[PDB]
């Protein structure tokens, strides 16, 4: 056929993919750590946003740090090879390369290390998008006047 | 030209290829969250993604996304330390391709 | 809608805004450097840039960097340790506009 | 006049802006470090490649730490007011979030700071880009078969 270009991943699998939302909003007292106060809201935008991306959405709330290693793992496991993507959103405390589940930390590479390109070879050469709400550390911005 | 490091027989790809994270702020700072309307980030995200995934490419996307926080949000707070304060999302891209959510 | 944290009447941008780091690789990896032909980053960078800089937004044209780089190099050493390994370069981008080269 | 989008840095200014080019080939022998082979072919590259997108190269070699923050220092206070953007190639070994001068390391955020957009103004809404060649770490990619 004609010249082909490859500049742009293939989007047009069956399935665009999985969208996994983890939406951590109460957590164990325990922790000392307060509840985060307008999340769900963030999650249901989240849910509508990419169900008319057509990603299957799946939700996920207040998981410990054992349901969200599991979870991922769990879902790197799954047979990706119809989907064009894959999509995760977390939406907790954090710190630099941390996101907290509901009863301590997760390091981020943990989490990401499951989708390695050669640990889930259904999505090896696919995008998988890693949407983070959370703290990277504590410094303030002061802004500067435009 | 040639060389030790290039044009291999069999072709592989980093395993940390093709990864991309959409981060609320930058390296080392807090991210702000309206109690009512939901993070600055999120409520961007989402809004730049239905008024724009179907006509550009997601860098772009989330450019969008960057200006709207950067531009739109500063914070309020009875501390004046955590008072006025400013938020900038972080891209950070390793994907080898464009991606468009429509074909 | 009406809310504290936004439509401020003086306008601020944050002090982080608008920059661009264009990193030859991942966070916590080595980056590779050909003893000859020089870095496969820098490689690679000036030649998407001599090649796109007149025809792609700047995002893009760091993607063409990330797939040259993951795509066509792959490292030689007598150290078995560091033989054969891999390399994707890491776009962190705080920038809050589209950047074109030309005008 | 008509619609005005502003979707783009404004990269008309009578200039392109500076192209500061820190080229680290040799250390001193008291830090240990070898010298970076090679890394003359990529200065002299980026020179041509930024010469011909009209960009003020200015290139340096082997500076310590201190010569290597006095630099950037005196560079943030010239007046960048008619120039559309600035530019930093840093070309030296380094690990996460550092680079090293020859006499020693050099945190990048020390050397960013000083364009921060309340402390360089002509500066303020236009883009900076900081290019890193250097280690991030020492893992390695055993990468995965396509």
């Amino acid at each position: 056929s004609g010249i082909s270009l490859d500049n742009s991943y293939k989007m047009d699998y069956p399935e665009m993919g999985l969208c996994i939302i983890i939406n951590n909003k109460n957590f164990h007292k325990s922790t000392g750590m307060t509840s985060r106060s307008g999340t769900d809201v963030d999650a249901a935008n989240l849910r509508e946003t990419f169900r008319n991306l057509k990603y299957e959405v799946r939700n996920k709330n207040d998981l410990t740090r054992e349901e969200i290693v599991e979870l991922m793992r769990d879902v790197s496991k799954e047979d990706h090879s119809k989907r064009s993507s894959f999509v995760c959103v977390l939406l907790s405390h954090g710190e630099e390369g941390i996101i907290f589940g509901t009863n301590g930390p997760v390091d981020l590479k943990k989490i990401t290390n499951f989708f390695r390109g050669d640990r889930c070879r259904s999505l090896t050469g696919k995008p998988k998008l890693f949407i983070i709400q959370a703290c990277r550390g504590t410094e303030l911005d002061c802004g500067i006047e435009t | 030209a040639s060389g030790v490091d290039d044009d291999m027989a069999c072709h592989k790809i980093p395993v940390e290829a093709d990864f991309l994270y959409a981060y609320s702020t930058a390296p080392g700072y807090y991210s702000w969250r309206n109690s009512k309307d939901g993070s600055w980030f999120i409520q961007s995200l989402c809004a730049m993604l239905k008024q724009y995934a179907d006509k550009l490419e997601f860098m772009h996307i989330l450019t969008r996304v960057n200006r709207k926080v950067a531009t739109e949000f500063e914070s309020f707070s009875f501390d004046a330390t955590f008072h006025a304060k400013k938020q900038i999302p972080c891209i950070v891209s390793m994907l080898t391709k464009e991606l468009y959510f429509y074909h």
